[PDB]
């Protein structure tokens, strides 16, 4: 419209309506110029390229992008509590993005005629980097101003070299809307249909589903011999009942497993050697090994053992102010998947045993351990939980086929996820005027809820803040103005029958 | 207002079971793991049980630890003369925002 | 083997300040927590303060706040405890304890770090007398 | 098809009209594998889940109709005409579903038999003989239920959700005959079982029933793999071998509960599915374990257990006259080929549970008020008739 | 039926990240302080551009059933008859059938064009395009932990020679 009139207002709140919630978040951002307006090839060779497993080839672009893909972008700690205590499920429905109050600076003075380019890729033609759990999200706390992350991508590599099949992308080849200080930008997005994330824990275990008072009518082999001696072979059949529940026939079996090595928080229980990389579980792709992280959804530890965690099997966040490299255990926050132990195998245990031979009169029975077990008919499992600090959605790769596309770091797998939103400063002149821009961003998401009808008589477990006194308030600022998240908050408190 | 309380003394004869218990507030025993320390006269305390029931390596199987509600108990079975020492039950206390020790329980073998 | 060599016994008058050093050797100094706990001659154990593996964060018992100071020296692998404005009741043995539990567990309900100290120093007898 | 079955039942008082905590420790403590925690209820329930209920000596269920009538409440023996029997269905599936565990207590196969209604119970989360804070407790009185005197009746109808037809055909062709030829499809998954011979001289002279058994571990507890993935019971021509925990074993009429001989039971065999499925005691196949080279021979290894691969086809387990019909699919984020492993039709919303108890009638109370609940009751039981009608669609 | 996929992927599954930006996730970098008895620690690093092998990923490559590798250069092969003895097979009703072609997997690692799976391919066509989402036919799918480590026992792993479907797998079919 003009210079002296605002192109948008400040919208931050939540609105709880019946079976849906509407989260609205506004932040202030600052966009510099990246690469001095240039598109530059990058490779491990530019960093030296130590290991083959780390080899990559790609391009940095002058463009930036917006990332709202973490839950603490859209939910306050109180709103997250109001969600996870009252609901069995939720999922995103609609998305509303706005960009307004443009200001462009020179180095400081206002530049009224400079522009800012912005577009979205809604046909999904660009490499999609929003599913990789990168930094650069919107700040959890609305009073924080954030820098916009640079957009860059990777393609096929051989060592640090490219191949004939590698693609190069010029984002200048995309039509975009150019904004001055009076223009604003918006679009609406419709989340494709995803299943509700299960915000609950089972009050039963897969192996306890039986009526404890009544026998089965099936028989199991109780004795293969009469007693001590020679030639005592026999076939005896007890019926499965309450007293021995381990042998009863069952219709459903626990889900798949890929075993993790366990590490103990008490450090003197760990082996005195380096096994972080060597003792890791991993998968191999075209010769390059990738750590299996976080991997298939499995229980972090057995009941009663809280000090053991799967090596790569858990999601680990950092505390406010924590460093980048080789920080102490206290500095980070290790989440656990203990809720899913009722239906999923423990990450650090074998799945079970299998017969490795034929017994005979001359040969004893032999059983081996199952270190990994892929999907079998009859399996049922739980997906990994989502956290307030964790990602929301991911992009399902475009492939011939997949199984259970739900992303392994948590969240809603989508073939058409929320599109990437690209932004850059239009250059004003290999000699350009030093320039940066700033403004506001508001995102609005409609969430659908699933209420619990549960008949449980005794009271549930809820998420609750500590009653006791402390120097600071949890999920608040300190005396220096630093906002911090004291702990990871999972979604699973309420219970369902199995 | 949060306290850890144990009986000042206990007694038993070798081979009998002896249980030592302490009472704690909701802030400490109720919400935090309980560890047990055994201290012989003239020597520093030795950890016996940690994380409610877990036992450290090099510690005999006879010692056992349990936590129920806001009360924690330590069980000693197959008692011997060597076992006689002062026993302390400890837990982190939230209100205090520090570690809190029981008053200690002096065990006395008979003979 | 792991060892925690406690400092020498001392004799102090009221108002004096006593510093007790604790020298660890045989393991990684940075990795573990260090607890200070005093025991009066006839009385049970009393927890004083805590210093984290990094040395940046320190917690004190409320009774001792403002009259106690703890510092950790990575160079010589020594932890120090500072007690000031001594009183007759202060006279005790001062134990230095190593804590092998590095991380917090974040389960349903309030989080917690297990504070069990496996290695204890021999101890130092500090008498406050005239 | 459409079947109709009517039976006569008797419902006692269970637990003296009382809810009770039960655990392995109430049963003596057992071991960790057998550890459990739960509750026993005063309520009973109806189970028609077995085929011989609805049938005398492709298809799938469609509709269901259930009636409860001719209620007679006895006191202990005289008639009590003023007494009610309470009944409800769990149509939101809010209670733990015990009907898919293959328990006894079915409508008997022979229409003249008069049977006892089984007592309802359920299990919850356990760390041992104990409970955790996540364990749930259910009061069935907190469910609305109809109350019936001797002239009242109870009926409801149900609609089976859409399920695939059960295959009741034997293939004439085998997957390999559709050795080194290229084939578009491969046999289904395997999880190997130990091979037991009904000729006892052939089997190893040692105890290996539990120790040599295939199992799966959950939260540190080991469950037997039973019956397990659906596989052929034996190779062609060997009829004396059967998987140790692989097949369904029924008892003959009058067979004892403990340590019966092999002539007292009926071992089912899956040998019809051997065209598309691997043999249970056989390995799935071989894989290369190395890279051959001028210095190294080609090496192979046996695949004991193999998960789903693209291009696999398999037959489910056959249903038997004495076998179960349906099972409830557990409510989870994910599952694969939910068809229950003991056989039958898997359903997210199976036929609902039908819960029944006798209303307690107190004995003579004291003539001065006392705040205790009443522990003194009239000895009382009920009896009546039950009809169940299922419409079976055939293929 | 779904469309056949004529195109090849210009990205590999493990490279889907933004190369310029760190993750907010940590991994276990260091278990021992170094060069001494009782040197035991937990140190955690951010996963990022410099170390891409440890980053958290949402999807994993598809299923594998390993084929024995054969070189089109005859002098590199072992001097033995391994056509049948070293072949990957599946058993049906006591009859052994070769696995041909089998699960769709990459013929060979990028840069080595002389190797082919013994019964893995259609005969000699190569699958090399699908190595972006699929494991190589002649390689293990990866490693798993075979034990609980402790102060006494070192960590142990083992190779996964065959790996069935897992949630979060993506794969390409064979090319027509």
């Amino acid at each position: 419209d003009g210079v002296g009139s605002s192109s948008g207002n400040w919208h931050c709140d939540s609105q709880w309506l019946g079976d849906r919630v509407i989260t609205t978040s506004t932040r202030t951002w600052a966009l510099p110029t990246y690469n001095n307006h240039l598109y530059k090839q990058i490779s491990n060779s530019t960093s030296g390229g130590s290991s083959n497993d780390n080899a990559y080839f790609g391009y940095s672009t002058p463009w930036g992008y917006f990332d709202f893909n973490r839950f603490h972008c859209h939910f306050s700690p109180r709103d997250w509590q109001r969600l996870i205590n009252n609901n069995w499920g939720f999922r995103p429905k609609r998305l509303n993005f706005k960009l307004f109050n443009i200001q462009v600076k020179e180095v400081i003075a206002n530049n009224l005629t400079s522009t800012v380019q912005v577009f979205t890729d809604s046909d999904y033609q660009l490499p999609y980097v929003l599913g990789s759990a990168h930094e650069g999200c919107l700040p959890p706390f609305p009073a924080d101003v954030f820098m916009i992350p640079q957009y860059g991508y990777l393609t096929l590599n051989d060592g640090s070299q490219a191949v004939g099949r590698s693609s190069f992308y010029c984002l200048e080849y995309f039509p975009s809307q150019m904004l001055r200080t009076g223009n604003n930008f918006q679009f609406s997005y419709e989340f494709e249909n995803v299943p509700f994330h299960s915000s609950y824990a089972h009050s039963q275990s897969l192996d306890r589903l039986m009526n404890p008072l009544i026998d089965q009518y099936l028989y199991y082999l109780s004795k293969t011999i009469n007693g001590s001696g020679q030639n005592q072979q026999t076939l005896k059949f007890s019926v499965a009942g309450p007293s021995n529940m381990a042998v009863q026939g069952r219709n459903y079996i626990p889900g798949p497993s890929y075993r993790q090595q366990r590490v103990s928080t008490t450090v003197t229980q760990n082996n005195n050697s380096e096994f972080a990389w060597p003792g890791a579980s991993s998968w191999a792709l075209n010769g390059r090994n990738s750590l299996m992280n976080p991997g298939p959804a499995m229980a972090s530890h057995k009941e009663g053992e809280d000090r053991f965690f799967p090596l790569s099997g858990s999601l680990i966040f950092g505390k406010q102010g924590t460093g980048r490299d080789n920080v102490d255990a206290d500095k980070v926050m290790i989440t656990n998947e203990e809720e899913i132990k009722t239906t999923n195998p423990v990450a650090t245990e074998s799945y079970g045993q299998v017969a490795t031979n034929h017994q005979s009169a001359q040969a004893q029975a032999q059983t081996g351990w199952v270190q990994n077990q892929g999907i079998l008919p009859g399996m049922v499992w739980q997906d990994r939980d989502v956290y307030l600090q964790g990602p929301i959605w991911a992009k399902i790769p475009h492939t011939d086929g997949n199984f259970h596309p739900s992303p392994l770091m948590g969240g809603f797998g989508m073939k058409h996820p929320p599109p990437q939103i690209l932004i850059k400063n239009t250059p004003v002149p290999n000699s350009f005027i030093t320039q940066y821009s700033t403004g506001q961003v508001s995102v609005e998401i409609e969430w659908e809820l699933q209420k619990e009808n549960s008949k449980r008589w005794n009271p549930e477990i809820q998420y609750t803040s500590n009653y006791y006194k402390s120097n600071n308030v949890e999920f608040a600022v300190n005396t220096e103005g630093v906002y911090s998240e004291p702990r990871p908050i999972g979604t699973r408190y309420l219970t369902r029958n199995l | 207002q949060s306290v850890l309380t144990q009986p000042p003394s206990a007694s038993g004869t070798p081979g009998q079971r002896v249980t030592i218990s302490c009472s704690g507030s909701s802030s400490n025993i109720g919400s935090n793991p309980v560890n047990w320390y055994q201290q012989l006269p003239g020597t520093a305390p030795k950890l016996l049980i940690y994380s409610n029931n877990q036992r450290p390596s090099g510690v005999p199987d006879r010692f056992s630890g349990s936590k129920s509600g806001t009360s924690a108990s330590l069980a000693i079975s197959g008692l011997q003369s060597e076992d006689e020492a002062d026993y302390y039950c400890a837990a982190w206390d939230d209100s205090l925002n520090g570690v809190l020790f029981g008053g200690g329980t002096k065990l006395t073998v008979l003979g | 083997q792991v060892q925690v060599v406690e400092s020498g016994a001392e004799v102090k008058k009221p108002g004096a300040s006593v510093k007790v050093s604790c020298k660890a050797s045989g393991y990684a100094f940075t990795t573990y927590y260090m607890h200070w706990v005093r025991q009066a001659p006839g009385q049970g154990l009393e927890w004083m303060g805590l210093i984290n593996p990094s040395g940046d964060s320190i917690t004190y018992a409320q009774r001792f706040q403002g009259r106690v100071t703890m510092t950790k020296d990575t160079s010589t692998s020594t932890v120090y405890m500072e007690l000031s404005s001594l009183r007759s009741e202060d006279t005790a043995i001062y134990y230095c304890a190593r804590d092998p539990n590095v991380a917090f567990y974040y389960g349903s309900g309030n989080y917690y770090k297990d504070n069990a100290m496996d290695v204890w120093g021999q101890g130092t007898t500090v008498t406050v007398s005239s």
